[PDB]
RNA sequence: GCCGUCGAAGGUGGGACAAAUGAUUGGGGUGAAGUCGUAACAAGGUAGCCGUAUCGGAAGGUGCGGCUGGAUCACCUCCUU
RNA sequence: UUAGCUAGUUGGUAAGGUAACGGCUUACCAAGGCAACGAUGCAUAGCCGACCUGAGAGGGUGAUCGGCCACACUGGAACUGAGACACGGUCCAGACUCCUACGGGAGGCAGCAGUAGGGAAUCUUCCGCAAUGGGCGAAAGCCUGACGGAGCAACGCCGCGUGAGUGAUGAAGGUCUUCGGAUCGUAAAACUCUGUUAUUAGGGAAGAACAUAUGUGUAAGUAACUGUGCACAUCUUGACGGUACCUAAUCAGAAAGCCACGGCUAACUACGUGCCAGCAGCCGCGGUAAUACGUAGGUGGCAAGCGUUAUCCGGAAUUAUUGGGCGUAAAGCGCGCGUAGGCGGUUUUUUAAGUCUGAUGUGAAAGCCCACGGCUCAACCGUGGAGGGUCAUUGGAAACUGGAAAACUUGAGUGCAGAAGAGGAAAGUGGAAUUCCAUGUGUAGCGGUGAAAUGCGCAGAGAUAUGGAGGAACACCAGUGGCGAAGGCGACUUUCUGGUCUGUAACUGACGCUGAUGUGCGAAAGCGUGGGGAUCAAACAGGAUUAGAUACCCUGGUAGUCCACGCCGUAAACGAUGAGUGCUAAGUGUUAGGGGGUUUCCCGCCCCUUAGUGCUGCAGCUAACGCAUUAAGCACUCCGCCUGGGGAGUA
């Protein structure tokens, strides 16, 4: 516009907004606010181990899990690999990421940080899913 | 109510140069016979021909073509316009296509091609591009 | 040492704001080949759309004003070799 | 979607007080002050030199390092002292913890560690003042969790070797094979040198170390180098650390993996599997022959690191000043009057604020960049340079912007002659059509559908003929035709009232354009108040079609459509095209004018000029369609607006 309509408003922008809604953690205790504390990974106890399928076109059952986090929130996350060695009560460690099976799930847990111990069935993929170089 | 004369006056020359017309007319004004002046030194003017008539002007320009009817330049247009005026240091005086180009800047000892304004250390407020 | 002013903390009172909560509740996004009807897309089988009003389970309808972003036909008048 | 805030506030007087000026505090007088150029509030946040990114403008961050500020369990206060209202000082209040003879008393790790708890996650409860720097001392010397140094993490950067050469037989073996062979592959074996690094023995125990006091000798002062105050000599000081590093000897023996291989993007084969398991950053793979799942071989990238995740920038021109758009894609509000603001016709003189230009001071240092030097090189460090201000002072220039003064008319406005127009308001008038009623004539029908049915009709319909009443809009005229800023304006006559153009050019001499906020007007529908209702017509009734139709269809039918005053204040309010100004090929018309020639007379004809009002079209422009003097072209100023869809005009 003209550049004296373009000196009295700051030229706003269209900021972003965040891929992993629970990057953030509220205050964990002593307090009931929620911190802005930023992570690349939270820590949980999963309530419940459950299995879901996508909608079309693909078709599997696609293995879930609801997991509460340290910031005392309600997440799910698809358990990757082969094999899940968790249930009801388990804690896990939970790294970020979509997937396109069905929405209410946009992470994915990490294999072999937590009790959720890595699947020794790869030998490609092995620095994935803790699998550990076999000899 | 006209904002800007040298806006007028390229848009005559860049609408001269559309249809290809050796004579145009327009209001005159000092400043406009000073560049027009420098427009001819530069070689883009055939020829200069002032007149006077109730009031101002009307300067009379006669335009110039190649042998196969080519027009010189390829652009032109102004920097220095009305809510965002413009200056130039003496260094950071801009070379508009080096050699090839020109720009046309007001000093405050008179207005005068780019490179005189550079060669002097005499800076100014520029008014138009010309390439 | 006593008295006087200021004085925090504390108590009392009334408001303001923020966040959770709450029986139920309203609307929305999504999911099985759910059912009902098919209004819109062509002259969509009653042209569509816009606003308002009103009716109706509902898509929607109707009335009033407007637009073409309407077609079979056809512009008063006008343009075109 | 933070609009009013402030009453010691603002100003004064007087005094007190403070190192100081000051409503800093008191008493008196006054009512001002702050705020659209964003006060106040709310929310968040220490700031900066810089760091990261980017070509650049910019964007993000405030970790080390240095500067400034604020704080020391929470709140209040003050003594000392130059300096504190005090981090390891005090008193009180408050919370916590703890001892006790129960009477009362002791502390504040956001200091170094170290410990718990939280988190995804961040370390010794190290040696020592050898150096630098602190506090004190006359000094020696003291003290200093500053700091020097050591140590832990691949946390980061950089570098580093995991052997070299000769070596084919294409060895074996693995993989694939169209069963020939090919792949790995000089790769391996082996031969010869090597030791990166390591292991041993030695040295060096290297530098960083300079010194203070101590004796010789010298200058200033005193009567007195008697003694004192000043420079040399020689004596004397290492936690790091027996380091670093170096000498000689020995071995290829201790030292390599991760990701990917469909495209993006460099790198394919077999098998298993068969919409299952799974992959997935996107496009998307897989339901029996998957180069995309898994595995094997091979290959590519990278490396003591590699991949994932989160965050930031770029790409992203996807906030577009450099560097965006608004016909149709999101984006011109409905339009009008206009404040503040932004912008500014022509010429002269002048100022020199902006601008340009030179100097001066300053922009700490470290950092970035450049050049060089030193750690074996690099990393790093040092040196020096440049660079860095929207910086201040001051010397000059005056084209341009700006200030002042003086001239002009071409913009705008006025003036004199004209032109037209459904332009707005109030009233009345004329006739038809319609409706109702009445009468005469007159019968069996009228009415309606595609077919009907509903309904009306023997109380004489319809209709015909006449006359009368009602309410409601005005037949041709009517046209792409005009007026009006849009929404609008078509009956006539008058009264009052607003606008437009041409010519004129005498006249005022820039008085202009855009224009946030504000104000008003604003379709139809809808609503308040009272009438009128002839027609027409939401809701509604009947019938008909229809599987069903409360819809379309037919017959009625209320509100409503009408008037008068208020109310609301949207629309596909469009030309999906903001207003103002200037320039750029044509032809053809239309509405209200003007100049000229042709005619005895132009009224008959033509040319030229206007302004709207159209079309076809060139240049150019556009995603194309289309725009084209009535630009969506060529530019300028100003305003409005958009930054994916749904959510949603929703909360």
């Amino acid at each position: 516009p003209t550049i004296n309509q373009l000196v009295r408003k700051p030229r706003q922008s269209k900021i972003k907004k965040s891929d992993s809604p629970a990057l953030n953690k509220g205050f964990n205790s002593k307090k009931k606010k929620f911190t802005d504390l930023n992570s690349p990974q939270k820590r949980g106890v999963c309530t419940r181990v459950g299995t879901m399928t996508p909608r079309k076109p693909n078709s599997a059952l696609r293995k879930y899990a609801r997991v509460r986090l340290s910031n005392n929130i309600e997440i799910n996350a698809y358990i990757p690999g082969i094999g899940h060695n968790l249930q009801e009560h388990s804690v896990v460690l939970v790294r970020g990421g979509r997937v396109r099976d069905l929405p209410g799930v946009r992470y994915h847990i990490v294999r072999g940080a937590l009790d959720t111990s890595g699947v020794d069935g790869r030998r490609q993929g092995r620095s994935l899913y803790g699998t550990k170089k076999p000899k | 109510t006209m904002t800007d004369p040298i806006a007028d006056m390229l848009t005559r020359v860049r609408n001269a140069n559309m249809v290809r017309h050796e004579k145009l007319e327009l209001p005159a004004s000092n400043i406009k016979k000073e560049i027009a002046e420098i427009l001819k030194s530069e070689g883009f003017i055939k020829n200069v021909e002032y007149v006077e008539d109730d009031k101002q002007g009307v300067l009379r320009l006669f335009l110039k073509y190649g042998q196969n009817d080519e027009r010189v330049i390829t652009g032109l247009k102004r920097i220095s316009k009305p809510g965002l005026r413009v200056y130039a240091k003496a260094s950071e005086m801009p070379k508009v296509l080096n050699g090839l180009g020109i720009a046309l800047v007001s000093t405050s000892e008179g207005v005068i091609t780019d490179k005189e304004a550079r060669k002097r250390n005499v800076g100014g407020e520029i008014i138009a591009y010309v390439w």
